[PDB]
């Protein structure tokens, strides 16, 4: 369970891992944890897979009903608030944790950590049990003002480093990049994963 | 309920015509120090302010409720403002109902305020303990900075902004040493007759020379 | 996890003289072995003749204080009269039982003048039982103050000694010295002493210092 | 804490002590356990002190209600009957109350025992409380169905004396209440300690 | 643990209840009658947790009294236990589960005298004789030896003394005083209370 | 808990040239008592006495062990033991059991076997030596026994004020403790004599 | 219980209070804490009272054995090694906590002994319940190689924290100063509690006690 | 649901709805009753059926309890609801109080229902 | 629970006990003898766990007989108590602590009759009367009423039955069969075992 | 508790954190965790500080005798079996886990993790609670055979970022570098801690 988000000038980059693990026996090793909140707005699931999927559709609904009323995509801040208001409400019976990121025609690329039901604005956010060991790598490698390709470098390498140590994180990477033009998708295969020091 | 974004010590002290409040910018998830940039202090109208400890998640929810309540009086234009007392009174009563419903918001909050030359400072607890003291601390700061404050308050009960903030600079300097969950970043919020003035992030110069004195 | 209440210490003792009632308690408020502040008055005046201290968990004291005062002034405007010292007793007793399944942890001692002008003391308990007595105590030091109460006020365990009704001068000597003795040995009492005395004219309140440790 | 009462041809005698303690520490020596309901109805106290106060005062309201309603001076059996109902509502919620019901009606000086679960028991001779076991022995040695009111108090005094003597939780001073047709009367409030020298020698 | 016992003859139903109500090491009321009367020809005997006996018995008792007023006739012994079982089963899973073990006796112009066994889980059974409590060990085994379908009601009580005396001999708890009643087409007939002077 | 299970209490106060020791006579298990004949104060020899409180199991057990180790030291030296020497004997007898602790709270009082000097002390389950020039209190009523002794104590007391003070304490102390009771025995060590007086106390 | 110490240029200082309690009430106000081991070596206890008593005695008993056999000065760190090796045999089950300081031939050595056997070399530390408040003063105002006079005055204000800031500490403060010249002891250096007075006195004449039975045994 | 006032006042103060109710009372069959010395006796006339009806359902003299009985004159419709719910009160009173029912106690609870039905919404 | 009682007179000590031993819901044997003969002038009773009574009694009983052979004269009642206590307190810290409630009776050549009280906590208390078990709740209040140190032995037997029959009138156990033995100047004598002709 | 050891040819770099915490409070803000077992043999204390110090003396004791028999300092692998055989026997009683490092005339620099009474050799070893967060960090920047001063900086960089991320660790950096001619000792002040990404 590893999710990642990085902010830059024109937009944000959101990575994810495909391993869905419960216990020591993998349940489903191939899955796409990216759940669209909207065409221009996405979220990153974490924690319990089943409980997180329900909040995604309950958020993608309330956001869609508000979207067509003004005929404009809601602000990224409005997306994090809906995720927070739903999370914090049921947070006692739901252990799911989410990561909200998106782009708008005003503010631009934004990332808001919803973890545990709080709200925070960060240039980069990590979550899950696999991200616990990447706190060291994210500090030295990250520098502001990186291009989307340079961001995907820092994004993929940090996730390719994550899934090695964590037992509950693995599989392939699903990337999403939202800019003024549109949405991009990149899938990094196990052999396509950048390989690090294994000794 | 869960280990969610636990906070740190919260320090405050009265001075002449104002209140000094200081808190670290570090959020802490479990034993891990995770979020090193967060906003602990909120400005409430001109004369009042709030800062908290414990769960930062549950605070933002109650932090948001205050904002909507302040809007109610601002829309009226009645010519009045919320006093630090009433806010401290509403906060104690609002957090109280959380205990009777067996779903308490887990926090420790401090309210600074300035009313007609008399600066009010107050303390609350999750369980509803509330009182007024010229020096207030939270957590292990109550075991460290609190006796240091009361040592100076005996000789200097009346203080200005000069030595107050400068003493608070020395208060959090110890919080590096004997408080493991503290962090370098901190905020200094001062409430005066001109309203709340919140300075940006600051650091502290410390002396580690005790290390080289071991081999002696 | 979560504890519904924690013992905060504190001690409240109230002695009712013939025509007067004296109520004295410290300002020291603590949590476990940690001290909050040295000024935390327990005694809360309600009406002219009614002042009540509450010894126990301090947060539950404020909620009762507000609910009481909420019923007090509501009684006033509706009933066009103030509540007697004896009337507040049975009132708060019914207030405590409504919460019986979530018991308030406090020791409530009512004091003031009755309808006849005599000093009245009503001691409560977290479950809501009530009784009237000449002298009551509360808190942690309440256990240590009883022999001195059974001596000066009680006159027990002496051989052919005249029983004099207690006086204000003796009370100021008694009530202070028993706290001076209690604050020494008991850790939960000290740092200050406040005294609330109510006569037919009104309240008379003064503060006397105790040992700082 | 000891509460005992017993029914006999001349009415009922209620004998309790004054000491109600919290743990090993004595709260107050002078605590009055016996509670007043009506001139002809007298209540008791056992276990939780507040549960006896509230419910018997609520029953005192119920005793006034029906009396303000049908003015029939409700019977003693119906008293504990109404008390059993209201207690069975919260049964299982943690209410623990021992108590007794004393009064006089057309049937006679009725005596009834009420438990926390709503158990309603009439009878000639009762007892309850912590140290109640010490009361049964001394009280059951000899019996006269028709009691001489004086020696009847002595049988009630000597009971409480040796009862509170063995029990650490029973003590304080003696409380004694006789029952009569029109209304009960309080016999005496007497120290337990000074009653020893009589029996001791 | 109080003790109930009952025996159903061809023309009669013999029931016996211990009169002792005790708490901890002392007997509260030793003569207290546990036998309750549902209707003229139908009684009920209950044992279990103290408050559950008294309280729950009034439910079945008062509600059957309401039936006779509407239709002009009493319930049958079969309808009795039925109405008793469902009410006890409906309240079994409720917030306040009752602990009671009851024998239901009654007479009918066709089914004759009837005896119905019921546990604390409201499981109905039709047996010639049954008992409750720990005393059922020391007693019902004796009845298995000496019982016959043709037994007279006179030898019934004569036989019951053999089972009751074992309670004073081997069985630990006192239970000095016993209540005895019998029901037939002529109605309830009270009998002597067996005591050991 | 276990310390308050079987009850009991003891008090000792030191005067000017004399010292007094007193303890309650009540013995019994929890709610029910037994008898007043249980002795909590035992003679250690001339001008040396010891009180005992807490669980009466090891009270009589430690006692027989005290005189045991004492009778050895009695004959081995030409002169009798000093109270300050006995204090460590009781502390060491309790400490060897530290991992299976005895339940008691010993209290020692007496005079210097040389001439006039009084001495008192108190111990616990751990047996920490404690020396006070005023008084030592032990028992389940200990909290109540600090109240009188703080007020009643005097810098210098004759045998008169000695007997008066400690007696008023025990009589007032036990009143609030339902566990202690059933009379108090008082011992006083004078210069040329030693007295024993049984107090008339509340019966409860 | 609050105990603390510090090292100055010419030696060490060990502060302590006199308060002893049973976690509800004060057992003794004047009860001593600092003990005697060797002529140049002292120590003080914390945590469980008696567990420090017998531990220091069995440690000091081995000193006079060691001392008289060697005819040499007593090594500071030797006393510290005795304790923790004795405490580790109990696997930290003993709640005794100690501070060891003194003067040897080399120079001032101040240690601290934790119940589980952990030890540390350091200029200053505090133990007990009121250790927190007492540490705060020693952290900020400490200076390298302080003068004895400034070191004593720092100890005064030091324990003031643990006294005024914690309930489980109080009474008076007995200063302990050790230099290379020999041993030195002080008692009640500071008296933080002024109200030692009383407004009422109870003194009863002989005959005010209703005694029942009497007997007299002359010596 | 159906919520409105049924019985309302008049310019002369009298109740239209209630007077028409007592009119239907007089339109019913004639029933009588008296309080005897040691007993009580009730009676009511029977409209003469011709060789058809069964007297089990036609009987207008009922019994609420062993202590108290009753008779009715008026519309047979509303009579059976009162008889049923009064017998419920008779058993509920014995369920609440061990003492038997009182004629004055049961009577007031009966007429109190008709007072509720008058001032209740939609009744 | 089984019940023990004893009374010390000026020249005598009278002891009485229930002979019924029970397990589960039934009473197995009503003739079980609690009273054990330790020596000529000394006799012992006990109550406790079913197996520990007879087990622990013979040890204290026969060890006194070994002393009587060496010095030729039997122990005094006072010496038997302190020898029983210390031996009973040693078994507490072992793996099998004995549940014991006993009464020690004997006639000294000087002090005469003596009665001693001990419990499973091994606490020796010299008292003229004592009780054990659940019956100590319902009985000892009767003794303080009717007992005096000068009481005659025949008054004791009377007042004994008044204390004993209380168990069937109130206490839940039956315990019909009782036993009686007494010691005097002439040593152990026996009296008719008290029964209850139901 | 954060301890770090890195191997190279010329010697070893053994880092440690000065902060020792009891529960949520700090035992001593500056405490040296480096206790030499033998002359050139050092040990990194972790887990329970008490039990680790008791093992240190029992080790050093046995090393004294065994060191006096050979007239040669015992090899690093010899002390590894010593600490392990004592740890494996007491493993239920002693919960402390030690990281053994050292240098010898034969094998050179050797670091042996003894955690849970096992024996292994590694190019770099870390232990404690705060050592977890630096897993991915060191893995990106680690290269075989780095220069000794940069190895000293590599450990200095890692632990410095661990103390900021770990709430249970802190204080000042310790540096133990063993060479053939002696052992190097370094204590880095809190003001001289390597500065990484602040926000």
């Amino acid at each position: 369970t590893t999710i990642m988000a990085v902010e830059f000038d024109g937009g944000v980059v959101v990575g994810s891992d495909s391993r869905v693990s419960a216990g020591e026996a993998v349940v489903n090793r191939v899955f796409d944890k990216l759940s669209p909140l909207h065409q221009h707005i996405y979220c990153a699931l974490s924690g319990s897979a089943a409980d997180a999927q329900a909040i995604a559709d309950m958020a993608a609904y309330q956001l869609e009903l508000h979207g067509m009323e003004l005929e404009e995509p809601p602000l990224v801040l409005a997306a994090a608030n809906v995720v927070r208001n739903i999370t914090y409400k049921y947070r006692e019976d739901l252990s799911a944790h989410l990561m909200v990121a998106g782009w708008d025609q005003r503010e631009g690329g934004q990332v808001y950590g919803t973890m545990s039901g709080m709200l925070i604005r960060q240039p980069f956010a990590i979550g899950g049990s696999g991200s616990t060991y990447i706190y060291g790598y994210v500090d030295a490698a990250y520098k502001p003002g990186m291009s989307p390709e340079e961001c995907r470098r820092f994004t993929t390498n940090a996730i390719a480093l994550a899934m090695k140590r964590d037992g509950s994180s693995g599989g392939v990477i699903y990337l999403a990049t939202i800019t003024g033009a549109g949405v991009d998708h990149r899938v990094i295969l196990g052999d396509e994963l950048p390989r690090f020091y294994d000794e | 309920q869960n280990p969610m974004v636990t906070g740190t010590s919260v320090l405050g002290l009265k001075f002449e015509g104002g209140v000094v409040i200081a808190a670290d910018m570090l959020g802490s998830y479990g034993s891990l120090a995770r979020f090193r940039n967060i906003s602990r202090i909120m400005r409430v109208n001109n004369s009042t302010m709030l800062g908290a400890s414990g769960d930062y998640a549950d605070f933002q929810y109650l932090k948001q409720v205050l904002g909507q309540m302040v809007i109610d009086e601002e829309l009226l234009g009645d010519g009045h403002s919320y006093s630090p007392k009433a806010i401290h009174s509403w906060l104690t009563r609002a957090m109280y109902s959380r205990r009777s419903k067996m779903n308490p918001l887990w926090n420790t909050m401090v309210i600074g305020g300035y009313a007609d030359g008399e600066s009010f400072l107050g303390y609350v607890d999750m369980l509803g303990v509330a009182y007024e003291a010229p020096s207030l601390a939270t957590g292990y700061g109550a075991y460290l900075a609190q006796p240091l404050l009361r040592e100076v308050l005996e000789k200097q009960p009346v203080l200005s902004q000069t030595e107050a903030r400068e003493l608070v600079e020395r208060c959090m300097r110890v919080l590096y040493y004997r408080d493991a969950r503290s962090y370098n970043r901190f905020q200094i919020a001062t409430v005066t007759e001109k309203g709340v003035e919140i300075e940006g992030p600051l650091s502290a110069e410390t002396n580690w020379d005790i290390a080289h004195m071991i081999s002696g | 996890r979560f504890s519904p209440y924690a013992f905060n210490g504190g001690t409240v003792l109230a002695i009712a003289g013939e025509d007067f009632s004296i109520v004295a308690s410290d300002t020291r408020l603590s949590e476990g072995f940690s001290i909050h502040t040295r000024d935390s008055p327990k005694c809360y005046k309600l009406t002219d003749k009614t002042v009540i201290g509450c010894s126990g968990f301090h947060g539950d004291c404020l909620t009762l204080t507000k609910i009481i005062e909420a019923r007090l002034k509501m009684y006033k405007h509706s009933n066009n009269k103030a509540m007697t010292t004896g009337a507040i007793a049975a009132m708060l007793s019914t207030i405590l039982y409504s919460r019986r399944f979530f018991p308030y942890y406090v020791y409530n001692i009512i004091g003031g003048l009755d309808e006849e002008g005599k000093g009245a003391v009503y001691s409560f308990d977290p479950v809501g039982s009530y009784q009237r007595d000449s002298f009551k105590a509360g808190g942690s030091a309440s256990a240590m103050l009883q022999p001195l109460l059974d001596n000066q006020v009680g006159f027990k365990n002496m051989q052919n000694v005249e029983h004099v009704p207690l006086s204000l001068d003796r009370a100021m000597r008694l009530v202070k010295d028993v706290f001076i003795s209690a604050a020494e040995r008991d850790v939960y009492t000290g740092d200050a002493l406040k005294v609330c005395i109510v006569t037919k004219e009104g309240i008379r309140g003064e503060t006397v210092p105790l040992r700082k440790d | 804490t000891t509460t005992l009462a017993f029914k006999f041809q001349h009415g009922v005698i209620v004998a309790v002590d004054s000491r109600a303690s919290a743990g090993n520490y004595i709260a107050t020596l002078k605590v009055n356990k016996v509670i007043e309901i009506n001139p002809y109805l007298l209540g008791t106290m056992s276990g939780c002190a507040a549960d006896c106060l509230y419910w018997e005062r609520l029953l005192a309201k119920e005793c006034r209600l029906y009396y303000l309603r049908n003015g029939e001076r409700i019977s003693v059996s119906a008293a504990s009957k109404l008390l059993s109902n209201m207690m069975c509502q919260y049964r299982g919620m943690g209410l623990s109350m021992g108590s007794m019901i004393c009064g006089w009606d057309k049937k006679g000086p009725g005596l009834y025992y009420v438990d926390e679960n709503g158990t309603r028991l009439s009878g000639n001779m009762f007892s309850t409380g912590s140290g109640n076991s010490h009361a049964y022995g001394v009280m059951d040695s000899g019996y006269r169905p028709d009691l001489s009111i004086e020696e009847a108090y002595d049988l009630g005094r000597r009971a409480i004396v040796h009862a509170t003597h063995r029990d650490s939780y029973s003590g304080g001073v003696v409380n004694m209440y006789h029952m009569k047709e029109d209304g009960w009367v309080k016999v005496e409030s007497t120290d337990v300690s000074d009653l020893m020298h009589q029996y001791r020698e | 643990m109080e003790y109930l016992i009952g025996i159903q003859g061809p023309d009669y139903v013999l029931v016996a209840s211990d009169r002792v109500a005790a708490s901890n090491i002392v007997q509260m009321k030793d003569d207290h009658d546990k036998m309750f009367k549902m209707s003229e020809k139908i009684l009920l005997l209950c044992v279990g947790e103290a408050g559950d006996t008294v309280q729950f018995a009034e439910y079945i008792q008062k509600n059957v009294q309401l039936y006779k007023m509407r239709n002009g006739y009493e319930l049958s012994p079969t309808a009795a236990a039925n109405f008793t079982r469902r009410n006890l089963a409906d309240y079994l899973r409720s917030r306040t589960p009752y602990h009671v073990n009851l024998l239901l006796a009654g007479y009918d112009e066709h089914e004759g005298p009837a005896l119905y066994y019921m546990d604390y889980l409201a499981a109905l059974a039709k047996a010639p004789f049954a008992a409750h409590g720990y005393g059922a060990f020391l007693t019902l085994s004796i009845l298995d030896r000496y019982y016959t379908p043709t037994i007279s009601r006179e030898k019934a009580v004569e036989l019951l003394r053999k089972c009751l005396e074992e309670l004073q001999k081997r069985f630990i708890l006192n239970l000095p005083t016993f209540s005895v009643r019998i029901i037939d087409r002529n109605g309830i007939h009270d009998l002597d209370n067996i005591s050991f002077p | 808990s276990i310390m308050s299970y079987n009850g009991g209490a003891v008090m000792a106060m030191k005067g000017k040239n004399c010292v007094a020791i007193a303890a309650d006579r009540r013995f019994g298990i929890q709610a029910q008592m037994v008898t007043t004949d249980f002795q909590k104060i035992f003679p250690m020899g001339d001008r040396l006495y010891i009180g005992l409180a807490g669980l009466a199991t090891d009270v009589q057990t430690v006692a027989q062990r005290l005189k045991f180790r004492l009778n050895l030291y009695e004959l081995k030296e030409g002169r009798q033991i000093k109270p300050y020497t006995l204090m460590s004997m009781v502390a060491n007898l309790l400490y060897e059991k530290r991992f299976g602790p005895y339940y008691t709270e010993p209290v020692i009082a007496g005079l210097d076997p040389k001439t006039f000097k009084p001495f008192i002390c108190s111990l616990d389950l751990i047996g920490c030596p404690m020396v006070t020039d005023d008084f030592v209190v032990s028992g389940t009523c200990t909290e109540q026994m600090y109240g009188m002794c703080e007020s009643l104590w005097e810098p210098n007391m004759d045998p008169e004020h000695l007997f008066e003070t400690i007696s008023q304490a025990m009589l007032n102390a036990v009143d609030r403790d339902a566990v202690s009771g059933m009379g108090v025995i008082v011992h006083i060590i004078e210069k040329d004599k030693i007295t024993t007086r049984t107090l008339k106390a509340r019966m409860d | 219980t609050t105990i603390a110490g510090l090292v100055f240029q010419d030696g060490v200082i060990l502060g302590a209070d006199t308060r002893a309690t049973n976690d509800s009430v004060v057992a003794d106000k004047i009860c001593e804490k600092i003990h005697f081991i060797a002529p140049k070596i002292y120590c003080c206890g914390a945590g469980v009272a008696a567990d420090a008593e017998m531990t220091t005695r069995m440690a000091a008993s081995n000193m006079e054995l060691h001392a008289l056999s060697t005819g040499r000065e007593c090594r500071v760190a030797t006393v510290t090694r005795m304790l923790r090796q004795t405490l580790f045999r109990y696997q930290g089950y003993v709640g005794a906590s100690l501070i060891v300081g003194g003067v040897d031939f080399t120079g001032p050595q101040l240690y601290s002994v934790h119940p589980h056997g952990s030890y540390s070399r350091l200029p200053f530390t505090a133990l007990g319940s009121g250790q927190d408040a007492a540490i705060a003063v020693l952290e900020d105002r400490f200076q390298p190689n302080m003068t004895l006079e400034a070191a004593q005055e720092l100890l005064v204000e030091a324990i003031t924290a643990g006294i005024l800031g914690d309930l489980g500490s109080g009474g008076n403060v007995d200063a302990c100063v050790i230099t290379a010249a020999g041993a030195k002891m002080l008692r009640a250096l500071s008296s933080p509690t002024k109200p030692i007075e009383r407004s009422s006195q109870y003194r009863f004449a002989p005959g005010t006690t209703p005694v029942l039975s009497q007997t007299v045994v002359p010596l | 649901s159906y919520d409105r006032a049924i019985t309302v006042f008049s310019p002369d103060g009298h109740l239209f709805q209630v007077e028409y109710a007592q009119e239907a009372v007089k339109k019913g069959s004639t029933a009588v009753g008296v309080r005897g010395k040691d007993i009580v006796v009730l009676g009511v006339e029977k409209k003469s059926v011709a060789k058809l009806q069964d007297e089990r359902t036609v009987r207008k003299i009922c019994a609420l309890d062993d202590n108290v009985c009753m008779a009715f004159a008026g519309l047979t419709a509303d009579a059976r609801i009162v008889i049923n719910r009064a017998r419920v009160e008779c058993q509920s009173h014995r369920l609440t109080v061990e003492d038997p029912v009182t004629v004055e106690y049961i009577t007031r609870y009966i007429a109190s229902l008709k007072q509720r039905y008058t001032q209740s919404n939609g009744r």
